């Protein structure tokens, strides 16, 4: 006939969606050279800066995945003239901050003794540290694409980035200090679960700018070539 | 307590792992789920709707709307070609950024019957036929209308209809073939000649306009997911 | 494959693995000739059920004085013509008991039928392509700068793109092959579209339902879907014959709710 | 011995612990004294059924025109002869319409019968070895060097083994105690074979399936298998005898399909 | 959560395991198998099939063909010995590099009969008898035919047949024998002796040939896999 | 705009050679003549389709056609 | 099996084709001819002529055997 076969489980949603993709990497000391790579860095949660998973999402307009949150934390040592001493392991914080509470004005602050707050506490040498959270949203659907105002006089802000309050990331060493220098590096994994993905979207030809805009530059459709009637015998 | 044991493959991070993990914040009270229209489940039913081909990508034709504009004339002698191009979806630069290109690009192998789709948009007053034919790969690719006849063709009319369906059958020696396409997994050759004419009545303009659709049919299908080569960045966007 | 779940919480789990008129009101148009009526993504216009309308105000749903066909301006193809785009609901913002609903009330849900009608003689030829792009939010044309609200769309007024690209300071970017969004304008055709073939088709009638996440909607800040008009080939005849070929639209409010009713708006 | 399975996938499991005549087409050869068949792996050479075949194009099978007995060029068998080797469908590629059939088809599938026939006297002694080798890559005489497509096999024409080792700069090692693939020569008897032992066999009949990965490929750059001649016991008479005995290869090919009717190749 | 305790043996990497891991591309769609004949479950089913044995491989005859071809002639007394070799299969210079040979070889244990099988390559009007003999370990190697036939042995014509079976059935202390052979474990000596003669009529030639193929038994088994002292290489092909 | 015709076999004998005798002949006659006006499209092609419907064949020897 | 294409003029007179001399190379049929004594086939003719509303014309395809 032929009889056939090759089920298309892959191409499903879940299958293309769910893989832990990097979305931010965030950096940080223990002595503070400058700014940035200073002790204490953050970051407020946004799926739009790197363009690998960007790009995957805004093929469909509105989405309604869970969440699954690893690190992968790593540490060098910074140059100076000597490196020799002996060092406890080094214990990682990474603090959520919900959108509306209180921040860490600065380092030792009394908000990373908080009470309400998750943290995740990790010293180098085991598995990453992984966390889930559940559908952050105050709607029915995550809006890749909003196209409207914020202000009701069509005014203020234009774009998606209205609705996108997910909260922060608080990274800090808890130990107090160490003899040498060391800048750290905290690589955020997102891997989105349980996905429900709904108006369908062309996807995007020209590279990205910004991210917080769809502002882009004129491409071209397509590659060119030749001639349009290809020839040999 | 219970004695266990460690199998290597401890503590690390795959990135395409299934296991489950502890809830940052728990009990929490999700928003209902409404009934919004158009619901999508997989990724080939966005590539079974149609996008019409960029076929005429001479340049600099690609940064305008003249991409998509295949010209036809009436002719002095028949049987000339009219456009053509190679069966390579996501690899080839006619149909790589159609919309069944840009989702093979995110897998690494495809199987299935292609379907492509034409539109003659033209007066109501003119006639005529086209050979609008596929060629298997073996050796080699047409070059005249007596030549791709033995292949896969149709006869399509425009006085009849305006729109032409051609399905492309899947012919392989393999069960899937890879989309960067190599010399193994050859695909063949869709090409389009003058079958009669384009015949008009008098104060009718010469230069008529055909496009050209892509679609896939029930039978496709694709694997071994990957990401696509047609991003770049270095820095994170600010 | 054991299926055991360690954890108490669900997002916490594991991955899942002719005559054919239309009489809308005191108002009809004719015809489509037996031809089509593409109707959104499968799903007619409705109410609010009650597992959805988290209001608590009773709606307003008029359904005489708002939901018939409201004629829009007419426009003028060329063969050195571009586009247009209108944005919904803004071009319906002033016209009849419709755009006076608007003012007094917050929120506001409804779904529409696009009309959109080109008439020709067989001399003539040319293909439209008229699509319904639900949020479509567009670039501006100075990249890193801010562009202004009547730049996206005026009250009614047609907004057209252009051949070549925009260098203006405070619009979008009317690059007519990006189509505004930086996406090819070839794979415009999975939003609800149809085609304006001018040797068979003659017209174009799309039936729109309410495509949003959240289940009723501030109407003054927020466009819930384009209608782009792209011609992918040009409109060519002999100098002899009637050289203004004219577009109008007629678009209709179908199943329209309103809630919160206070004074009028839109501070 | 548990057996649970904590993974979702399968490739995440564990380990698993006279007058015997043969009448094809036009054509009869003649005889087997009643002696022996060998077919194959055991395989009877079939169709194309319906699990398999993942071309959607119409199979084309002749069935006489295509299928019966093909007798190729005749070799001569001395002293100092080391072998021949065929390589298959390229040796048939030319012969009446089962070679006409191959340049208009893209795909091919199609099992054999060899029939080597050698016949001598009493006072004649020697022994020959009828192996068909799939899928027997060579190894270049000049290693680090590309070798040619007519050094492999021509046109139907029998390439022949050496005595000794092969130092051309553009050919395959034609060592015959190494046979071509680096092996020893002996350990060729796993492949389907048939001796010719001078004093009392005097022919040798195979018949092959398809034995390929894939259900149908093109058979103009893929040889299936080689059909190699060596002679184990070297060919012994008196001076008064006849010197000339020579060695006649007959092949048929048995249920031939095609797929992918297009213009004539091979390019 | 559950208390658990670590047994030695634990975050080490055996490399002859049996256990799980986490797939790396999962929901993978894999082509579906075809009947591809000829299939084989088992390495003796390899070593079950006959090789021929170079016998005659005294210099520098194994860089030709004629390592197969052991040579009888008409004698002047009869009584002389044809051939001989020990029993040694993987370690023996002769059946080492058979087919039954380099399987012995990817082992360490060996058990059961073995079969040879001979043939008379000479001409259709010659006439004569061998005596070939097994012979166990003991003491010692035989020296002369009425030496040899008081082991196993058969007798085996060339005017009647020109196959000749000669199972050599397994004689040994221990279960097992060890493929390196040692001193303990030995397997003893396979002889052929001219029972009568070669006799001929005019006009044919004098020297004739033997091939001798070994084969394996259905009681034959193989124990302690190991890798083959054969391959050797120090950097990577590339 | 177009002519199908399906026509037989038609010999006085079963099967024939076919490199010898012409079985049947095709003829395209106009009895009206083309005409139009000169600023319409000039050239009018005539193509001819043709398809062997069930084709049989005996006596398999060497090729033709001597 | 797709023959040539014709000019249909004002002063042009006609045409014929001899079956199955016009199909003797097209194709694997053309080949089969080449080795088989005898033939038997049935034909199916499609001759195609497109035009507007404003030429005229009448043409008369015809099967003549013998």
């Amino acid at each position: 006939h032929v009889i056939n076969y090759h089920t298309r489980s892959e191409s499903s949603i879940e299958n293309f969606m769910g893989r832990a993709a990097c979305v931010y990497i965030a950096q940080y000391a223990t002595e503070k050279v400058n700014d940035e790579l200073d002790r204490y860095t953050n970051w407020e949660i946004t799926t739009r800066q790197v363009a690998q998973l960007r790009r995957k999402l805004e093929m469909f307009t509105y989405m309604r995945f869970d969440l699954e949150i690893t690190f992968v934390i790593t540490s060098s040592q910074r140059t100076s003239t000597t490196y020799a001493s002996d060092s406890p392991p080094l214990t990682h914080q990474v603090m959520y901050v919900p959108p509306g509470g209180p921040i860490p004005k600065s380092y030792e602050d009394f908000a990373w003794q908080t009470s309400t707050n998750p943290s995740v506490f990790w010293t180098e040498g085991n598995a990453p540290p992984r966390m889930s959270i559940p559908f952050m949203s105050v709607g029915n659907a995550y809006c890749n694409f909003y196209d409207g105002w914020s202000h009701f006089s069509q005014s203020g802000v234009y774009g998606y980035t209205t609705l996108n309050n997910m909260g922060h990331l608080y990274f800090r060493h808890v130990n107090k200090s160490t003899a040498y220098p060391v800048n750290s590096v905290a690589r955020v994994y997102f891997k989105p679960k349980h996905v429900k993905a709904w108006v369908p979207r062309a996807p995007r030809l020209c590279p990205y700018l910004k991210a917080r805009n769809v502002n882009f530059n004129v491409q071209g459709v397509t590659e060119s070539r030749n001639k349009i009637t290809l020839d040999r015998s | 307590g219970l004695p266990t044991m460690n199998t290597p493959g401890s503590t690390q991070f795959l990135t395409s792992d299934d296991f489950q993990s502890p809830s940052a914040m728990p009990q929490f009270d999700v928003t209902p789920e409404i009934q919004i229209p158009g619901q999508v489940r997989n990724l080939m039913e966005i590539a079974e709707v149609d996008s019409v081909v960029p076929v005429n990508n001479t340049e600099g034709h690609v940064n305008s709307m003249e991409a998509y504009r295949i010209p036809v004339r009436p002719q002095t002698s028949s049987g000339e070609q009219v456009f053509g191009f190679q069966l390579q979806p996501g690899h080839d630069s006619v149909l790589k950024h159609t919309l069944l290109g840009e989702i093979l690009n995110y897998y690494a192998n495809w199987s299935g019957s292609m379907k492509l789709t034409f539109m003659y948009c033209g007066a109501a007053m003119a006639t005529g036929k086209f050979l609008i034919a596929y060629s298997p790969p073996g050796a080699g690719v047409p070059g005249s209308r007596r030549d791709a006849m033995l292949g896969t063709h149709v006869i399509w009319d425009v006085g009849l209809q305006s729109s032409c369906v051609l399905c492309v059958p899947w012919i392989s020696q393999t069960n899937y073939r890879y989309v960067t396409s190599d010399a193994y997994t050859d695909a063949g050759y869709i090409t389009c000649w003058y079958q009669t004419s384009i015949v008009t009545p008098p104060d009718i303009p010469t230069t008529s306009t055909i496009l050209c659709f892509v679609s896939a049919c029930n039978d496709f299908s694709v694997r071994l997911l990957r990401d696509t080569p047609f991003i770049t960045q270095q820095a994170l966007f600010q | 494959y054991t299926n055991i779940n360690y954890y108490k919480d669900s997002a916490s789990n594991s991955l899942n693995r002719r005559v054919r008129s239309i009489t809308l009101g005191n108002s009809t148009i004719t015809t489509q000739e037996c031809a089509n009526v593409v109707v959104g993504y499968g799903v007619w216009p409705t109410y609010l059920s009650d597992h959805e309308a988290t209001a608590v105000d009773q709606p307003t749903q008029p359904d005489v004085a708002t939901c018939r066909f409201y004629t829009l301006e007419s426009v003028k193809w060329e063969s050195s013509s571009a586009g247009w785009w209108w944005k919904f609901p803004e071009a319906l913002s002033d016209m009849g008991l419709f755009g006076q609903n608007m003012q007094y009330h917050y929120l506001g849900r409804t779904g529409y039928t696009i009309h959109v009608q080109c008439n020709a003689s067989k001399f003539h030829q040319g293909c439209l392509l008229v699509v319904c792009v639900p949020e479509a939010e567009m670039g501006a044309a100075t990249t890193d700068h801010a562009f202004n609200h009547t730049k996206l769309s005026n009250i009614g007024q047609a907004m057209e793109f252009s051949a070549k690209k925009s260098t203006d300071q405070t619009g979008p970017q009317t690059a007519v092959h990006n189509a505004g969004m930086g996406v090819a304008v070839g794979n415009l055709t999975i939003f609800p579209h149809q085609w304006i073939n001018l040797r068979t088709n003659n017209s174009a009638t799309i039936v729109m339902p309410y495509i949003n996440s959240v289940p009723m909607d501030n109407m003054y800040r927020h466009y819930n879907f384009t209608l782009m008009v792209i011609p992918f080939a040009k409109l060519e005849h002999s100098p002899q014959a009637s050289t203004y070929v004219p577009i109008t639209v007629t678009v209709a409010p179908m199943c329209a709710e309103y809630n919160g009713l206070r004074l009028a708006g839109h501070q």
